[PDB]
């Protein structure tokens, strides 16, 4: 094929990254994120990225989807920051919530320069790294969740 | 302000409003004119096909009749959705590996003829992946044209590994028309192509083992099904049920030397960096109407298993709503203010012209 003559000729470029970095500047949830070691959590609520209060971190509604940014010091330099970004998809989350959580994970990755490593965490399938984020007893699944942002077409 | 989402397939328009869970208008991407030598569009053309010749302005994802495509878009806005397009930011979609001029002209028409306030052209497979709740995976999208494979890692499509096959549902319909002649049936005209399309969608399936299935079909009538035609005649079909979609796996059935959809999926994965291949093999997402044949996911599982390393964990994801996954992913993304921030505005188009689409839409 002729990629260069095609509609994918500008994929993979610095220009693509630049445009997406700019878009990520328009989400208030990312301001201040990833500035120190710890865990930050947001829940998708009718398409919006909404902070979860620290006192609830580790409790997740089975009906909902979340973004969890774990900031830590890498082995290479104890004074710098690295990132794992997990998106957690409840067993009963709706398609709008999971799709928004996926897209906004990519956006937070863009905001942080690509550095976050992404992990998709479906309820019951959480990775070893996700299980290691919460202290003993800290990971709890709650019944229910917030309403879908979709309008149902009858 | 509500954005419109329009997934212009080769075969079907899927159109509606961002934030809805499904497209509110789904209709054939066709313009009909009198078969006896002014025009009709979509469902109404299909209804009166008895006296019309039907033409698809899109073939293999590429607009080949711009005047008729403008009729389709006008009908979508004014007659189906009943909206004024100058009031709605609009998300359109496209197959990958199209010539750049296709989206330049889409952009020009949307701004200069329909006066949309803003617009974006998205790659279909990327929308499907987000609809599935993933940022990494490999999408196999097959509609009425252009089967494509798009591997995506951390939300970015990997352009060097994208594959395209200009073999999809329309080619399968045409092949079913051809092989039904062996039974003595004659399906030839554009209206008859639409009947055969319906037979295909209702009765075809992918055999798990093609040669075994051929032998089963000769041993007894156990695989036969009947179908009532619009004139009331009842026909019978047998091994055509599975020979038709077998073409996806054996493109030589229609004289193409191409790799089939299993081997192309595998080849796309093998063009990606080795360390991400396990995640692609475990996340093969199917989208589009031509992935709806019963048996296709199991046949894909079998065929990719045969090509891949013997310990590779392989999973085919086949969402039940996958006829609409591209549209749904668009509905989700177009509900996000940061996604809309990237859209081309009317003022940007006025100042930059069609070239701007390649600098904003990824
Ligand atoms: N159940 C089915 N089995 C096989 N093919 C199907 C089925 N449903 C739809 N199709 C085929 O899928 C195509 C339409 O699917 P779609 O994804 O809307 O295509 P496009 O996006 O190219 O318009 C047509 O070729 C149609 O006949
Ligand atoms: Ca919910
Ligand atoms: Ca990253
Ligand atoms: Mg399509």
């Amino acid at each position: 094929y002729n990629i260069a003559d095609s509609n994918i000729a500008n994929l993979g470029t610095e220009l693509e990254k630049k445009v997406k970095l700019e878009a990520s500047q328009h989400e208030d949830a990312w301001k201040g994120a990833g500035k120190q070691v710890g865990v930050e959590i947001w829940r998708i609520q009718q398409f919006k990225v909404v902070p979860v209060p620290k006192k609830h971190h580790g409790s997740f509604y089975t009906g909902d989807s979340y973004i969890v940014l774990s900031t830590y010091h890498p082995k290479t330099n104890p004074d710098k920051l690295a990132y794992d970004v997990h998106f957690w998809l409840g067993a009963f989350t709706t398609q709008d919530e999971a799709g928004t959580a996926a897209y906004k994970t990519v956006e937070l990755d863009d905001y942080l320069g690509g550095l976050p490593v992404q992990y998709r965490e479906v309820q019951g399938y959480e990775s070893e790294r996700f299980l290691s984020l919460f202290p003993k007893g800290g990971l709890r699944i709650l019944d229910g969740g917030v309403e879908t942002g979709f309008h149902h077409v009858e | 302000t509500t954005a419109l989402v329009c997934d212009n397939g080769s075969g079907l328009v899927k159109a509606g409003f961002a934030g809805d869970d499904a497209p509110r208008a789904v209709f054939p991407s066709i313009v009909g004119r009198p078969r006896h030598q002014d025009s009709y569009v979509g469902d109404e053309a299909q209804s009166k096909r008895g006296i019309l010749t039907l033409k698809y302005p899109i073939e293999h994802g590429i607009i080949t009749n711009w005047d008729d495509m403008e009729k389709i878009w006008h009908h979508t806005f004014y007659n189906e959705l009943r909206v004024a397009p100058e009031e709605h930011p609009t998300l359109l979609t496209e197959a990958p590996l199209n010539p750049k001029a296709n989206r330049e002209k889409m952009t020009q028409i949307m701004f200069e003829t329909f006066n949309v306030p803003a617009m974006y052209v998205a790659i279909q497979a990327v929308l499907s992946l987000y609809a599935s709740g993933r940022t990494t995976g490999i999408v196999l999208d097959s509609g009425d044209g252009v089967t494509h494979n798009v591997p995506i890692y951390e939300g970015y499509a990997l352009p060097h590994a994208i594959m395209r096959l200009d073999l999809a549902g329309r080619d399968l319909t045409d092949y079913l028309m051809k092989i039904l002649t062996e039974r003595g049936y004659s399906f030839v005209t554009t209206a008859e192509r639409e009947i055969v399309r319906d037979i295909k969608e209702k009765l075809c399936y992918v055999a798990l083992d093609f040669e075994n299935e051929m032998a089963t079909a000769a041993s007894s009538s156990s695989l036969e099904k009947s179908y009532e035609l619009p004139d009331g005649q009842v026909i019978t079909i047998g091994n055509e049920r599975f020979r038709c979609p077998e073409t996806l796996f054996q493109p030589s059935f229609i004289g193409m030397e191409s790799a089939g959809i299993h081997e192309t999926t595998y080849n796309s994965i093998m063009k990606c960096d080795i360390d991400i291949r396990k995640d692609l093999y475990a996340n093969n997402v199917m989208s589009g109407g031509t992935t709806m044949y019963p048996g296709i996911a199991d046949r894909m599982q079998k065929e990719i298993t045969a090509l891949a390393p013997s310990t590779m964990k392989i999973k085919i994801i086949a969402p039940p709503e996958r006829k609409y996954s591209v549209w749904i992913g668009g509905s989700i993304l177009a509900s996000l203010s940061t996604f809309q921030q990237m859209w081309i505005t009317k003022q940007e188009y006025d100042e930059a012209g069609p070239s701007i689409v390649h600098r904003k839409c990824f």
